[PDB]
């Protein structure tokens, strides 16, 4: 859990001000819980972490060298097109996960703010709209048989119109 | 009977559930997302030793 | 549920059934017993007013008019006893009314309990493979050769013979 | 793949030189072990696909079909066992060999890379099915049923072959993923429209379109239970696999040369779900159910969206399992009453109180009770077609209603009335058929728990 | 209450659609009236209770349309207590007798079965709106907002007509089941002295008495109500419930007096459900099925 | 446990009557407590001023 | 007065066929009852008969299924109103739905081409 | 399953199927809503849907 | 086992055929009436009253009870819709022509009156509510950097 | 609350009880076999009323076809016993 | 009532609920004061109020929520506060009614000016 | 258990609405042979008229009593 990826803003919790003389069950109930649920489960997780610590193991995040793109890939040579298409699928999946991260970042803010989500949950909504625009420009109307070549055709069918707009 | 049932049908499950929560649901970022606690003037927050000032004179 | 309708109902039966239905709907309409008795006596007077009449044509006409009056003055939500058609218990225990042959497939370790029961069930069969052949002849021989026939059945005229076609009227499940 | 095919080829000698008492047992056990070994295909740690040779290959779309094929085998063995029980040892060994040959050819045609190998196997699937249906059926119209099946299929398959040759000539190969990395757009000319028609009609027949559905109900009603099962589960899927594989090169024609089939599917869906309300034969009812479900698959392949293909695959597998289950359930009764008429036997759930559960769950699935893969497919097909055009939801809802109607009709006219007390021949439920139903259900629970193995190419 | 729970969960989106809120307000009210009417000439306790449930649900849909979701939910929650205790006492009476639900064959329950009679009266009062028995704390606020908001002036009327029919059929239950003479069979094996029957109703009755207090005085104020209005709006629910009770007393004492009951079309309609079932459940099946058979299976598949 | 009765008013235990009487008395005690302490909620606590009883100085209207 | 309908039929009371006393009526009733009783006797000589291991058949049910299933085409004859019902039922609705969907799709496509549409958050299809 | 407890009663089953029918008619609209939200919001959660 | 002489057939065009058909279906040659010849597969199958299975007697101990139908009795071509879990033709005190009219009238009058009450609503004599910060422009979405069209709420 | 089972002597008691309560003919002299027409001279209408009273007494209906044949308390008791399955 | 006075009698000299502030505000008010707000945006936002609820009486509502969260196990200890909030809402309702009557009187002015 | 049946020499029309119905049926010239059956009710534990007050104001006595008790105790405790 990297708090930069997942912000989780801080918590302004106030002081309990018991302006009365009648007790509060919740407090003694929480104490009883701490004593009869937390303590033993904590000890057990400590034991398990002990076994872990004494027989640790490490695993690495696989890196992927960059290969040529479709642009430098001839019109019928498949040894290159395979590499390029695999790379494109890889980046497509990573972009799926990026968008899912943004959405998981927006739901939390909505739930947190509550009735103030229309005023305090705006930069997240803006990031969402932006990444949505990007995902749409990259992958919206490709189809079930999507591929780097169709993405490239989309890019060019967009850029020619943008060029017309630029010149006039 | 009440006590043995309590134990064998609440405690054990409660232990398993506390384990699950504490070590597979709070270790993850956005699994337990509480709303924010109401704060009113005079409620002195504790995470910063702060105190927000009271309101204005009430006409009446 | 025990007999069969005759080829045609007679004027007497028609009038009796009309009287019964009229009284049931009078009960439905009048919730109190005093009112029910009052108007039942009134209705029986209306009926008896035409008991010593014999003109069949005028009788059938009175009946055809009374049935229309009934259809026009009938309660649309009459009282039906629970276990009767339209009642809240009609065909409610048919789920538990399991037949008898369902025990021929039981497993020895199931009839091992209730052993005194299954011994009787056995000799109840011995009482059936013997009492079968003569139940046919009693029908063959008691047949109307003039073609006519209806849904009636005779008893047995002997000491030892049993009513033909009994196994299913006997042996049927409780109502509960 | 060869580690899956060679043992399936060895199941034959085992069958023939096994003693007349242990052949069933041995072949069933080893078929189960084959089903087990087939799970190597699920070790997909990357988005790269498997390629064991120039002749074989596996994908997230062919793996589930293959595993369902290797799983259905021992179930068909167990189900074809009570009948042909008196039949001679040689005859029942013949039956087993037919089943095994179907298994092998279906595995091959799901693991194939070349369209023409796919073709020869998708057309060799006829011999064993025809033989099973004609040599072990009980009626006298099984002959006409085999005629219909065989010839519908071949009439649809010839132009596909011709199109494959035309391609093999224009391009130099029929190999998949090369036909992908080299595909070109087309000219939208009449020759290419007829190429589309040719490539498609074979599969649109093998999975019954509305208008050419007149071979499935026959074949089912007249065929034994193993034939019914395989026909409902996999032979209706060969077309879907073939279209999902051949639609990549026909671009951009299916944007406008697909409307008629979308229409026919969305309408025949209703017009068969309704027959499922007033058919008397339980087997024909379930056949028309299969038709109304394959209509969705067709209409979802036609529109070419990821959600659509996902739903197509999910519903393919789910309907396979559920239809096999329902067919075996009806067979359990047929074996006891020798009549496919539904309203004849009633008031069960009294003497068969457990099989009334299997009857119920197979119905909860067919009517898409969540959480279930039937629904995880129907829902996404509905969403895809709603994006296509919002007016499809009307017909989708009508079909949903009629499904919820006829499923419960099939339930209630068999298990939820009062008994036909005059039925002395209701031999209690066999452990064998209870095990059949359990083996059908449990995998649905597991695939509902882990539906990541069932999405398909896109996901 | 599942659909009402759906709509409260989605209240953040109905707040700005005066076509949804307006078909709610003009539909829910169409049921308060159409079912209570049906609940005035039925003879089965179960059917009466079900029609009353439907009327209350129409009321909750009305208060949803008028933009009072929290009020609708409060009614959902304060309705369960007594609408369960009513079925409870009904089933007690039934299992005591020989499985008969037709009120026309029971009576004197107030004396032959005190416990269920008391609990039934408590439930009926809570349903009518007695000032503090878990009915008030929701129905009073609902019937105040109904007339304090800008609304549809026909719903605003039929809602109250049905709120009166509530007390009407409740008095019917009370009078035909707990006030008249024992027109039930002569054999009597009544027994309601089983804890598994006495304690559940005792519990649900404590609920029906105190739940509205306990909740309304602890929940948060997610909506500002209008405590400013004339007396003829502040007391309308109570007044009209009383008037319904009295009209029912009169029309039920008229059941005596040895005056025959000439059937009428109003009562026939209310009894046969407005014929909605009797006609729809006969045409729609016939069409659907004759089509399924003669057109698709016969004409298209097996023929053409 | 009990003895069925025929065409008569049966024997009545004490629990089933005392409990009903208790529940009813409790309901009426609650009604009375409430109607005493919070009568407003059924009668009113905020009068409805008479329109036109105001003065043109307020709600200013020039002549 | 009660107006009968094909869905709310006429009762037996108001049916003048009932109360008819003609011999051509009572004789027919007696014959019908005789047939019914002969069939019931036949069926009960099989129900209660011991030594029966199997179930009872229903030739009437068999006839009914055979008629509703397989005796259709052998008696089918093309006629007017038959060809027409078939053609309509088969094609009409397909044409209707085709034009519905085509109009909708074309409208959507021209909107998108012009850019006059709002596709906010649509990232799945 | 509960209206139908007495599966010999040929009216409890009619009632059960009636309920099934009407509730499927409601499920039509439920699924319509789910589809609209899944497309126009790429979500099915109250949180996103509240936007 | 059955035979082509026990199974149904084609339209009878002679009494030599009607006799055999009625004696096969187990009816009498008078009550037997075949379906018209509109080329629809019916053939020689009985044409029987379109009455449901509710009309029949519940008190009779039938053979097929749930269907309320005897053993060899000829079966109605449309039994699947009259099996008593379905269409009910049993009569009704009120008559179709009047019940349909009453229901349509109730519904249409109530709809018309909904529209009347919409044209002439009901409300209370007050002004619109007032929220201080420009109808809560910021909280209610708004935009911080920009400014709203300011509005004022006065006393009395 | 389950009601007690029936007995043949109980049904006899109840039937003779209702018939004693009857007034039109029965001079409180009713043996088990007091035929209504022969021994007491009643009408079929009175018989209808008698069967309906039996029904209102026991809690179930007698089909008219089978009630048109009951003319003796013994026949009534026998029909009711056959229906309620008594004397196990 | 206004209902009759509008739907049966002169419907053009009776106000419309959606056009109450139509006329200028100061047509009879010199130096018409403003309605004040003694609750701050932050003081109202940190309390997690609702947008149908953070009106001109949110300060008493804040006191109510405060005295409720406190003394909690003993509800019914928030009556003196509830009364204050109900009173301020009643006075707001009074101001609205007086706006309505103002506009009706101005309609009287317009119909008497000709 | 053996069931008993009370004598039929006590179920009499006298003193009930059955008697008024008999007056009316005599005014019209008729008799009721069954009234003595229905007369098992209308007399005995089933005798008397129950009222809507009778059912609604149940418990009210002790309810009001305890209400006044608690009111006095409240005034005491201030
Ligand atoms: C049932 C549906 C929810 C079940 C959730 C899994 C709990 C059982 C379990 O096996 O926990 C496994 C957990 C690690 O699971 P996970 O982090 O998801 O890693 C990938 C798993 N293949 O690691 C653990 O083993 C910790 C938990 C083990 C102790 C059991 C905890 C019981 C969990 C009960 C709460 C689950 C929610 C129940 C909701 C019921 C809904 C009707
Ligand atoms: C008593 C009943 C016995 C049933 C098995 C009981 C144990 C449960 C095992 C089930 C779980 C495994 C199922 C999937 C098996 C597929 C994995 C596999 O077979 O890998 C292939 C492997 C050959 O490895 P390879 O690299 O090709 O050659 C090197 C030779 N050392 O070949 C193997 O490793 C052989 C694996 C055996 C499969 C059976
Ligand atoms: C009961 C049903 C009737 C059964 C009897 C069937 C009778 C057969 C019909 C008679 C023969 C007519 C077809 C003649 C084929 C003409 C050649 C042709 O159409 O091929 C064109 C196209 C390739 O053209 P292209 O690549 O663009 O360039 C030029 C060629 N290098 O390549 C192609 O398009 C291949 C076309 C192959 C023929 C397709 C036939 C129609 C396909 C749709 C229906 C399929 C169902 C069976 C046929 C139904 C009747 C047509
Ligand atoms: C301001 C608004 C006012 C207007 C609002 C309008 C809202 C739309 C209303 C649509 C609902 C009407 C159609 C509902 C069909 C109900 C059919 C049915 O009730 O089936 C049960 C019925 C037996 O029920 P019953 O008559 O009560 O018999 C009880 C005997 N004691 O008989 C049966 O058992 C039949 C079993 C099923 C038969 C097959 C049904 C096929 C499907 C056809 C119905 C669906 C058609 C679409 C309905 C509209 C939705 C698009």
């Amino acid at each position: 859990w990297d708090k930069d990826v997942y912000p989780e803003p801080p918590s302004r919790t106030p002081a309990p001000s018991p302006q009365t003389s009648l007790p509060n069950p919740i407090t003694y109930l929480t104490k009883a819980y701490d004593l009869v649920v937390d303590w033993p489960v904590t000890l057990v997780r400590e034991f398990i972490e002990r076994q872990h610590a004494k027989n640790r193991t490490y695993y690495y995040h696989r890196q992927y060298r960059r290969v040529p793109d479709i642009t430098e890939c001839k019109e019928g040579d498949v040894l290159c097109i395979y590499e390029a298409e695999m790379q494109w699928r890889r980046d497509f999946k990573v972009d799926q996960e990026i968008m899912n991260i943004i959405q998981e970042r927006l739901k939390a803010c909505q739930q947190r703010e509550g009735e103030n989500y229309q005023q305090n949950c705006a930069k997240e909504l803006e990031q969402f709209t932006k990444v949505t625009k990007a995902y749409q420009d990259r992958y919206l109307d490709l189809g079930a048989y999507y591929s780097a070549r169709k993405c490239l055709a989309k890019q060019k069918q967009r850029m020619l119109e943008e060029r017309k707009a630029a010149r006039q | 009977r009440s006590s043995l049932f309590a134990v064998s049908h609440v405690l054990i499950p409660m232990w398993f559930v506390h384990y699950y929560v504490k070590y597979h649901m709070a270790t993850k970022p956005y699994t337990i997302v509480s709303s924010k606690p109401r704060i009113f003037p005079g409620d002195t927050i504790l995470e910063t030793g702060e105190v927000i000032p009271p309101m204005r004179d009430f006409p009446d | 549920a025990f007999c069969a309708p005759p080829a045609y109902l007679t004027h007497q039966q028609k009038v009796l059934r009309l009287y019964k239905r009229a009284l049931r709907h009078l009960e439905s309409w009048c919730i109190h017993r005093d009112k029910y008795r009052y108007f039942a006596c009134l209705m029986r007077a209306r009926f008896e007013e035409h008991k010593n009449e014999k003109d069949m044509m005028r009788a059938t006409q009175l009946l055809r008019e009374a049935e229309e009056e009934f259809w026009q003055n009938q309660h649309p939500q009459p009282y039906i006893f629970p276990d009767s058609p339209g009642g809240t218990s009609f065909e409610r225990y048919e789920c538990y009314k399991v037949p008898e042959w369902c025990l021929d497939y039981w497993h020895p370790s199931e009839k091992a309990m209730y052993p005194d029961y299954f011994s009787k069930r056995e000799q109840w069969k011995k009482l059936r493979m013997e009492s079968w052949d003569r139940e046919v002849k009693q029908l063959q021989e008691e047949t109307s050769p003039d073609g006519i026939m209806t849904e009636a059945l005779p008893p047995a005229r002997r000491e030892g013979d049993l009513p033909p076609l009994w196994w299913h009227i006997v042996t049927r499940p409780r109502e509960r | 793949m060869l580690k899956i095919i060679l043992p399936s080829l060895m199941l034959l000698p085992l069958t023939w030189l096994s003693s007349p008492k242990k052949t069933w047992t041995n072949v069933t056990s080893y078929s189960f072990l084959i089903s087990l070994t087939s799970l190597t295909l699920l070790w997909q740690t990357d988005e790269n696909y498997k390629n064991f040779s120039n002749m074989f290959s596996s994908d997230p779309l062919s793996t589930p079909l293959i595993i369902l094929t290797a799983w259905l085998l021992p179930l068909m063995l167990m189900a074809s066992q009570n009948h042909l029980k008196k039949d001679n040892n040689v005859l029942q060994k013949l039956y087993i060999s037919m089943l095994i040959s179907l298994q092998i050819l279906l595995i091959m045609t799901f693991s194939a890379t070349e369209l023409i190998m796919f073709y020869i196997l998708f057309e060799a699937t006829l011999i064993p099915t025809l033989i099973i249906i004609t040599r072990w059926g009980n009626q006298t119209e099984r002959l006409n049923a085999g005629i219909y099946f065989l010839f519908y299929t071949l009439i649809g398959s010839i132009p596909l072959l011709i199109a494959l040759i035309l391609i093999q000539n224009h391009v130099g190969t029929l190999n998949l993923m090369i036909l992908s990395f080299t595909t070109h757009t087309l000219d939208a000319s009449w020759s290419n429209n007829l190429l589309w028609l040719a490539c498609m009609m074979a599969f649109l027949i093998k999975m019954p379109l509305y208008g050419v559905h007149l071979w499935l109900p026959k074949a089912h009603v007249e065929a034994p239970i193993a034939g019914s099962m395989i026909l409902a589960a996999i032979l209706l899927k060969l077309g879907s696999y073939g279209m999902i594989r051949i639609s990549i090169i026909l671009d951009p024609l299916t944007k406008y040369m697909a409307y008629p089939f979308i229409l026919l599917s969305l309408w025949g869906m209703i017009m068969t779900s309704s027959i499922c309300l007033r058919q008397t034969d339980l087997k024909s009812l379930i056949a028309y159910s299969s038709v109304s479900h394959m209509a969705l698959v067709i209409a979802s392949i036609m529109i070419q969206t990821p959600w659509s293909f996902m739903g197509a695959t999910m519903l393919m597998i789910a309907h396979g399992l559920t239809s096999s289950l329902l067919f075996c359930l009806a067979n359990s009764n047929y074996e006891r009453i020798h009549s496919r008429t539904m309203i004849m036997a009633r008031g069960l759930q009294m003497v068969f109180p457990l099989m009334a559960t299997w009857w119920l769950m197979a119905s909860l699935a067919n009517l898409a009770l969540p959480p279930s893969i039937n629904l995880m497919g129907e829902l996404f097909i509905t969403m895809s077609l709603f994006s296509w055009s919002n007016f499809t939801i009307i017909l989708m809802g009508i079909n949903i209603i009629i499904t919820g109607m006829y499923s419960m009709y099939m339930i209630i006219t068999t298990q939820r009335g009062k008994l036909t007390n005059h039925m002395i021949n209701l031999q209690p439920s066999h452990t064998r058929e209870l095990t059949l139903m359990a083996l059908h259900m449990i995998p649905l629970i597991l695939l509902t728990t882990s539906p990541k193995l069932i999405t398909g190419l896109t996901m | 209450v599942a659909g009402i729970f759906l709509l409260v969960r989605f209240h953040p989106l109905t707040t700005n659609n005066n076509f949804i809120l307006t078909t709610m307000l003009c539909l829910g009210a169409l049921t308060t009236l159409f079912t209570a009417i049906c609940a005035l000439t039925q003879n089965d306790i179960k059917k009466i209770i079900a029609f009353s449930t439907s009327s209350q649900l129409g009321l909750m849909m009305v208060t949803l349309g008028m933009n009072q979701p929290h009020l609708a939910f409060l009614h959902i929650c304060t309705h369960a207590f007594f609408k369960a205790m009513l079925f409870m006492c009904s089933g007690s009476i039934i299992h005591s007798l020989a499985d008969e639900q037709d009120i026309r064959k029971m009576g004197n329950i107030t004396k032959i079965m005190p416990f269920t009679s008391s609990c039934l009266v408590i439930g009926s009062l809570a349903l009518t709106g007695m000032p503090f028995l878990t009915g008030f704390y929701s129905k009073d606020l609902i019937i105040e907002a109904i007339n304090t908001c800008n609304t549809n002036a026909w719903a605003l009327l039929i809602t109250l007509i049905a709120t009166s029919m509530t007390a009407m059929y409740s008095m019917r239950i009370i009078y035909f089941v707990t006030m008249t003479k024992p027109r039930f069979p002569p054999l009597i094996s009544i027994n309601e002295n089983d804890p598994d029957l006495m304690n559940p109703i005792k519990r649900l009755a404590f609920g029906s008495i105190f739940a509205g207090f306990v909740i309304s005085y602890n929940i948060p104020p997610t909506s500002i109500p209008v405590l400013t209005m004339p007396w003829f709006l502040k007391t309308t629910a109570l007044i009209i419930s009383v008037l319904g009770f009295l009209i029912a007393l009169e029309l039920n004492n008229l059941t005596m007096k040895l005056s025959m009951n000439k059937a009428n079309p109003y009562s026939s309609f209310s009894t046969l459900l407005g014929f909605f079932p009797s006609i729809i459940h006969r045409i729609t099946p016939m069409k659907s099925l004759n089509l399924s058979l003669k057109t698709s299976l016969t004409l298209l598949d097996l023929i053409w | 446990h009990i003895q069925p009765r025929y065409r008569e008013f049966p024997q009545l235990t004490r629990s089933q009557v005392i409990q009903g009487e208790f529940l009813s008395s409790l309901m009426w005690f609650w009604i009375l407590w409430r109607f005493w302490h919070d009568s407003d909620a059924v009668l009113g606590h905020f009068s409805y001023p008479d329109p036109s009883q105001w003065t043109d100085e307020e709600l200013g209207i020039p002549p | 007065k009660y107006k009968p309908a094909p869905l709310a039929t006429l009762p037996s009371t108001l049916d003048p066929a009932e109360y008819d006393v003609s011999p051509e009526t009572r004789r027919a009733q007696v014959e019908r009852l005789s047939i019914r009783a002969r069939l019931k006797r036949e069926y009960l000589l099989q129900y209660n008969d011991p030594k029966r291991v199997s179930h009872i058949e229903d030739p009437a049910l068999i006839r009914w299924t055979y008629a509703r299933s397989a005796n259709i085409y052998p008696n089918f004859r093309p006629t007017p109103k038959n060809s027409l019902l078939g053609a309509v039922a088969g094609f009409g609705p397909l044409i209707f739905w085709y034009y519905v969907f085509k109009t909708d799709r074309d409208r959507k496509e021209r909107l998108i081409q012009e850019g006059k549409l709002d596709r906010k958050f649509n990232i799945s299809y | 399953l509960l209206i139908g407890w007495w599966y010999g009663r040929t009216d409890a089953n009619t009632a059960a199927l009636q309920a099934i029918l009407y509730n499927r008619i409601g499920d039509i609209g439920f699924i319509l809503a789910m589809v609209w939200f899944s497309l126009n919001m790429n979500s099915w959660e109250l949180q996103q849907i509240m936007f | 086992h059955m035979t082509k002489d026990m199974l149904p057939g084609s339209y009878p065009r002679t009494p030599e055929e009607r006799a055999a058909a009625a004696k096969k279906y187990n009816m009498r040659v008078e009550d037997y009436e075949p379906y018209p010849d509109d080329g629809m597969g019916y053939g020689d199958y009985p044409m029987l009253p379109n009455r449901s299975q509710h009309e029949r007697d519940p008190w009779y101990q039938w053979d097929h009870s749930e269907l309320r139908m005897n053993w060899g009795e000829p079966i109605h071509w449309d039994l699947d819709m009259y099996i008593r879990n379905r269409v009910d033709t049993s009569p009704t005190p009120v008559s179709w022509d009047v019940m349909c009219k009453h229901l349509f009238g109730f519904v249409a009058f109530m709809v018309f009156m909904f529209w009347v009450g919409h044209v002439f609503p009901s409300y209370q004599p007050v002004g619109p509510k007032q929220y201080p910060y420009n109808n809560l422009y910021l909280e209610r979405g708004g935009d911080p950097t920009k400014e709203p069209e300011p509005v004022v709420h006065y006393d009395i | 609350s389950d009601a007690p089972p029936l007995t043949l002597d109980g049904i006899k008691d109840r039937v003779l009880y209702v018939l004693k309560l009857y007034d039109k003919i029965d001079p409180e002299k009713l043996s088990v076999n007091s035929h209504f027409m022969k021994d007491l001279g009643l009408d079929s209408l009175d018989q209808v009323e008698i069967i309906m009273a039996m029904e209102d007494e026991f809690g179930f209906e007698i089909p008219d076809i089978d009630a048109e044949k009951l003319m003796c308390p013994q026949e009534i008791v026998d029909y009711i016993a056959d229906k309620k399955d008594v004397y196990e | 009532a206004h209902l009759t006075r509008r739907y049966l009698w002169d419907a053009s000299v009776e106000p419309d609920p959606e056009k109450i502030p139509s006329f200028p505000p100061d047509l009879g008010f010199p130096e018409r004061k403003e309605r004040v707000m003694v609750a701050t945006q932050q003081e109202m936002m940190d309390a997690q109020l609702t947008l149908q609820q953070r009106d001109y009486c949110a300060h008493y509502l804040i006191r109510l929520l405060k005295c409720k969260r406190d003394s909690f196990p003993n509800f019914l200890a928030c009556k003196h506060e509830q009364h204050d909030w109900d009173y301020c809402e009643h006075l707001d309702y009074v101001k609205r009614m007086k706006e309505f009557e103002r506009e009706r009187r101005l309609l009287q002015r317009k119909k008497r000016r000709a | 258990g053996k069931m008993e049946l009370p004598d039929y020499r006590q179920w009499k029309i006298e003193g009930t609405p059955l008697e008024t119905v008999q007056k009316k049926l005599a005014a019209r010239g008729l008799r009721d042979p069954w009234a003595r059956n229905e007369a098992w009710r209308y007399m005995g534990g089933f005798a008397g008229n129950i009222t809507f007050p009778s059912v609604i104001l149940k418990g009210f006595k002790w309810g009001f009593a305890a209400f006044v008790v608690a009111l006095g105790a409240e005034y005491f405790l201030d």
